[PDB]
């Protein structure tokens, strides 16, 4: 899930 | 009677604002309940056998007909099936599956192609230790400033790493092989010679 850290430091 | 458990199970990671879907925070819930890093190949192939259609969320529907097809209720009859589903990956025909739907996991829904940075973060992942000319791979599309990986070149790649000798001799210059495969090839074969 690559982007997964980016996508929760998003939300 | 045997959706009983998974219903259950599957509340517990369901969106809060989206009960047709496991969202970000699940999917950090259900990896860190199977004791895995989210972005380890574990997962991936995980996903691969749910048929997901996206990364980082899972449908009510992928998680259930997945699981049930697995025949798991549980977290750890699921993690008790990882090696077998992992050694599953040894089959030719069904790697090549895994690493066509990779792709589509990967990228954005409703466009084209994939994103470079996110292309090889996922080639470093499945064609680890598969493929002799990775890293030159990945070097070359990050030097030449490629922004997007249509489908046909990955999933072409796959054959090409099977075939490839080590001095790139055996490659015919003419080729069926994608415009992108060539130029690696170009600027390459200097480099191993
Ligand atoms: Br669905």
């Amino acid at each position: 899930m690559i982007k997964l850290f980016s996508l929760k430091q998003q939300k | 009677g045997s959706k009983k458990k998974l219903e259950r199970l599957y509340g517990r990671y369901k969106d809060p604002q989206d009960e047709n879907k496991i969202g970000v925070d699940g999917i950090q819930q259900f990896c860190d309940d199977l004791s895995l890093d989210p972005a380890s190949i574990s997962v991936l192939v995980i996903a691969w056998k749910f048929r997901a259609a996206t990364q980082c969320e899972f449908s009510r529907k992928e998680f259930l007909d997945g699981m049930t097809e697995l025949g798991c209720d549980s977290m750890e009859k699921l993690k008790a099936l990882l090696p077998r589903l992992e050694q599953e990956l040894k089959d030719t025909a069904k790697f090549k599956d895994f690493y066509q739907f990779t792709f589509t996991f990967a990228k954005n829904p409703g466009q084209k192609g994939l994103d470079l940075e996110m292309a090889v973060a996922y080639w470093k992942l499945v064609l680890s230790g598969r493929f002799k000319f990775l890293d030159l791979w990945n070097t070359f599309l990050m030097e030449h400033h490629k922004r997007s990986i249509p489908r046909d070149t990955w999933n072409l790649l796959l054959d090409f790493g099977n075939m490839i000798a080590d001095d790139m001799s055996n490659y015919d210059e003419e080729g069926a092989w994608p415009v992108l495969i060539d130029d690696f090839v170009e600027y390459a074969r200097p480099v191993v010679t």
